[PDB]
Order: C-alpha cells, then sequence, then structure tokens
C-alpha cells in the first residue's frame, strides 16, 4: 500500500501522524513510546494492536 | 494536429474523444499531445480515475508518459504502459 502511495500516507513527523488520525481515517504506524504518551494526553487515541 | 487547449481548476482529459474530435481514424498512428495549462501561481497534479491498456508491460505500442513543461526528458516524471499507473 505505502508504496503506491507514498505521497498520501507517509508523513514527515509524528506531530502529522498525530493530525491526521485526529482529521482523516488513519491507521498511523507509530513506535510504542509515543504511542504511550500521546494518549496519556489525548484521551480520544488509541493502540489498537499489539 | 490533436489539440487539446484548455485551462481551469480541473479539466477532464479522457481517451473518449481522441475518437470523438475527429482528428483520428481507426487503426493508424496517433501522436497525440495533451496541452495542460494551469491557472496563473498553481501547480499541476494529474491523478488517475481510470487507466487501462490492451498491452500491458510493452512500452513500445502502447504508454502514457507525463512531460513536465516542453517536450523534454530533462522533465519526464513517470511513463506507464503497465497495469497500473501511479499518480504524479
Ligand atoms: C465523533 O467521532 C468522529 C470520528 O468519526 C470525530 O471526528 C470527526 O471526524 C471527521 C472525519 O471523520 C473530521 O471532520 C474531524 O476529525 C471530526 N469532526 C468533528 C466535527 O469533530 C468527532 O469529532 C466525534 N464527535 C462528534 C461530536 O461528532
Ligand atoms: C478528543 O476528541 C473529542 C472531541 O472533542 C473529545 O472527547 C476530547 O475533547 C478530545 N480530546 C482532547 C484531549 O481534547
Ligand atoms: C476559482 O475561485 C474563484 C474565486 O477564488 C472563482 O471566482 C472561480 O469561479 C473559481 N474557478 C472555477 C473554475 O469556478
Amino acid at each position: 500500500f505505502m508504496s503506491s502511495r507514498r505521497q498520501s500516507v507517509l508523513v514527515k513527523s509524528n506531530e502529522e501522524g498525530i493530525q491526521r488520525v485526529l482529521t482523516s481515517d488513519y491507521a498511523f504506524l507509530m513506535e510504542s513510546t509515543t504511542i504511550e504518551f500521546v494518549t496519556q494526553r489525548n484521551c480520544n487515541l488509541t493502540q489498537i494492536g499489539g | 494536429d490533436c489539440q487539446f487547449e484548455l485551462s481551469g481548476a480541473d479539466g477532464i482529459v479522457r481517451s473518449s474523444q481522441v475518437e470523438q474530435e475527429e482528428k483520428t481514424k481507426p487503426g493508424q498512428a496517433v501522436d497525440c499531445i495533451w496541452t495542460i495549462k494551469a491557472t496563473p501561481k498553481a501547480k499541476i497534479y494529474l491523478r488517475f480515475l481510470d487507466y487501462q491498456m490492451e498491452h500491458s508491460n510493452e512500452c513500445k505500442r502502447n504508454f502514457v508518459a507525463v512531460y513536465d513543461g516542453s517536450s523534454a526528458i530533462e522533465n519526464l516524471k513517470a511513463k506507464f504502459c503497465s497495469t497500473v499507473a501511479n499518480d504524479v
């Protein structure tokens, strides 16, 4: 997927990965120690996998 | 002389007009080039709403190339003849 739509889904920060989930329908693949920080501040985001 | 001068916010250039604009004949070599003019202070984003080749992976007899400006290989972003055309 992400090779075919590289200008679409691949972003340039962890900050833009937050905003695309807050606004669009997005499933950002973040490292699991800044998922354990953003979901502490924003109670509307979550870690949906292991 | 398949000329297609057009501008605006958008515009849909199709393979339907190339038999309807009557600059071609069924079964002959075409060199029909679409010309895209932007609005002033703008940039162009070609996306594909449909793409279908009758001879896939055969970049000799059917292809779609994207020149960014004049007819130069200096500005040639992509040239598709496979099954899937990514957006430039
Ligand atoms: C209810 O859930 C939606 C998510 O489906 C919240 O987010 C909205 O999502 C749309 C696109 O999916 C975007 O315009 C914005 O991210 C959100 N829109 C608005 C108006 O907030 C939504 O915020 C939630 N809450 C309400 C009250 O609808
Ligand atoms: C998350 O989104 C909803 C919509 O406003 C709400 O429950 C909450 O205020 C948001 N989270 C934060 C930290 O603002
Ligand atoms: C583009 O926007 C202008 C105003 O910003 C508007 O007048 C114009 O009609 C728009 N273009 C088209 C093709 O409608």
